[PDB]
RNA sequence: CUCGGAACGUUGCUUCACUUAUCGAAUGAAGAGACCAAUGGGUUUAGCGUAGUCUUCGGGCUAUGCACCGUCUAGGUUUGGGAGUCCCCUGUGGGUACCCAACCGUG
């Protein structure tokens, strides 16, 4: 297991593929 | 989170209070060696794939 | 604290 | 033949077993922790009600 | 008929606490670590006044436990907290007046305030101007501490609930006679709108039950059940007794045997 | 028609002990409990036995022993062992006076 030095659980930073641009 | 406390605390819940025989029995399983030896002979076994049909 | 180890270890050779 | 061997000892053979055995009534670490220190901090306040 | 004037209260709307100017909510510092094994040492830094309090409120100022900061609690002062004054709070806590420790580590006979009800409530007894609670018992068996409240009723709590050693500051509040309207204009406009009152027998009968009559009297009873629905409860609710007391006030509130 | 008991099976209520439903508080859910050890757990790190009792003969079940899970400490007291005061001038600066075990204690 990982360690939490922060007593809240928030959301982990995922990977985020940028949007297109459309025609 | 919520689901995580949850999903924990389910397990306590199961194992606090009194489980009938039917549902008791499938915490009494095969031993180790044994389920390695009976999956090794399905993975012998395995039914075939979609290309190899 | 110094005073009572070596106090300690002065009875023991005494007693021995 | 070894395999429906190693598996009827521990399920076929043992079906009347399986069939009566309830499950859970599990205590907790701590629980378990608690009574044993309660045994142990009345363990022996009864020896002068023992008439032997 | 209309709504009495006690249950249109419940509503809230302009019957609400004035909060404005107050200083916020008093309290003792939250029950962590430190204080559940150690000691934490702070500072008084001011005494102030909070609009609608009678008692002085103390700004306390701590360290952070865990973190590289400070945390300056605000609680009730105790009388004789003064600006410098060091506050001990914790298991390990000496007994003196301004410090904050469990009721189990208290010795009977004592005087205290701030009191927790519950373990970790952060004071909820004893609290208004020169009120206090006296430590009666300890009783190590069921881990409880007996306590007289202001009341005068008995009181059993658990003996990890903290309190702060001393009474509350500003007593003898009630001593001084207001001799003016205008007095109590002002000492109202700090707490809820409750004042002027007027009278049951005053008001009209769709508005009270004592209303109307071509006497000013109440015609029935003034005695109600404990039963009463709203709007019919008024009056003396569910009294035991009335009249002149002579020969001892007996202590007020609902029985508890225990 | 009236009372005395089993010892089996089940229960209408109820004492005590318990904790997982539930309820009340508090907290930024910030340090719970144990290691100090069972009237615990374990064939998926538990194993070794013994005595009954079953077995579809593979092995279980009930007891009862042994071992494993399973580990450390501030401080207090007393038991063994080894092993290194000096510069500058009366004063100044630098430094050495330990380790383990047992009992209490519990972080
Ligand atoms: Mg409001
Ligand atoms: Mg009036
Ligand atoms: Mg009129
Ligand atoms: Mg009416
Ligand atoms: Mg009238
Ligand atoms: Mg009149
Ligand atoms: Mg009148
Ligand atoms: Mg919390
Ligand atoms: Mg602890
Ligand atoms: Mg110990
Ligand atoms: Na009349």
């Amino acid at each position: 297991r990982k360690s939490y030095t922060r007593p809240q659980f928030r959301r982990p930073h995922t990977y985020r593929k940028p949007a297109m641009a459309k025609p | 989170p919520t689901f995580v406390t949850m999903q924990r605390k389910k397990r306590v819940l199961q194992r606090r209070l009194k489980v009938p025989p039917a549902l008791n029995q499938f915490t009494k399983v095969l031993d180790r060696a044994s389920r390695n030896e009976a999956l090794k002979l399905i993975k012998k076994y395995a039914p075939e794939t979609r290309k190899a049909r | 604290k110094m005073k009572l180890s070596h106090k300690r270890t002065a009875n023991k050779k005494k007693s021995k | 033949k070894n395999l429906i061997r190693s598996v009827n000892a521990r399920f076929l053979s043992r079906s009347d077993v399986i069939r009566r055995q309830w499950g859970g009534l599990q205590l907790s670490l701590r629980s378990r922790a608690e009574l044993r220190k309660k045994h142990a901090r009345n363990a022996g306040v009864d020896a002068a009600a023992i008439i032997q | 008929g209309k709504t009495v004037l006690s249950c249109r209260k419940g509503n809230g709307s302009v019957y609400q606490v004035h909060g404005h100017k107050r200083l916020g909510p008093a309290k003792l510092r939250i029950l962590d670590y430190a204080e559940r094994h150690g000691y934490m040492r702070g500072v008084v830094k001011s005494i102030e006044h909070e609009a609608g309090r009678g008692a002085a409120l103390a700004r306390v100022e701590f360290r952070h436990p865990y973190k590289f900061r400070r945390v300056k609690e605000l609680m009730v002062a105790p009388e004789g907290m003064f600006t410098g004054q060091s506050v001990f709070c914790g298991q390990k806590a000496p007994l003196a007046i301004g410090n904050v420790l469990p009721l189990g580590q208290i010795t009977e006979g004592c005087i205290v305030c701030n009191v927790e009800a519950k373990p970790g409530d952060r004071g909820t007894l004893a609290r208004a101007s020169g009120d206090y609670c006296i430590i009666i018992s300890h009783n190590h068996e069921t881990g409880r501490t007996r306590l007289k409240l202001p009341s005068g009723q008995k009181k059993s709590v658990p003996s990890t609930s903290r309190a702060m050693i001393g009474i509350i500051s500003g007593g003898g509040r009630i001593e001084k006679p207001v001799l003016k309207a205008g007095n109590s204009f002002y000492r109202f406009r700090g707490k809820r709108n409750c004042w002027p009152k007027v009278r049951g027998v005053a008001r009209n009968p769709v508005e009270h039950p004592h209303g109307g009559g071509n006497h000013q009297h109440i015609g029935h009873p003034s005695t109600v059940s404990r039963h009463s629905p709203p709007g019919q409860k008024v009056g003396l609710i569910a009294a035991r007794r009335t009249g002149r007391i002579r020969g001892g006030k007996a202590v007020k509130g609902a029985w508890h045997p225990e």
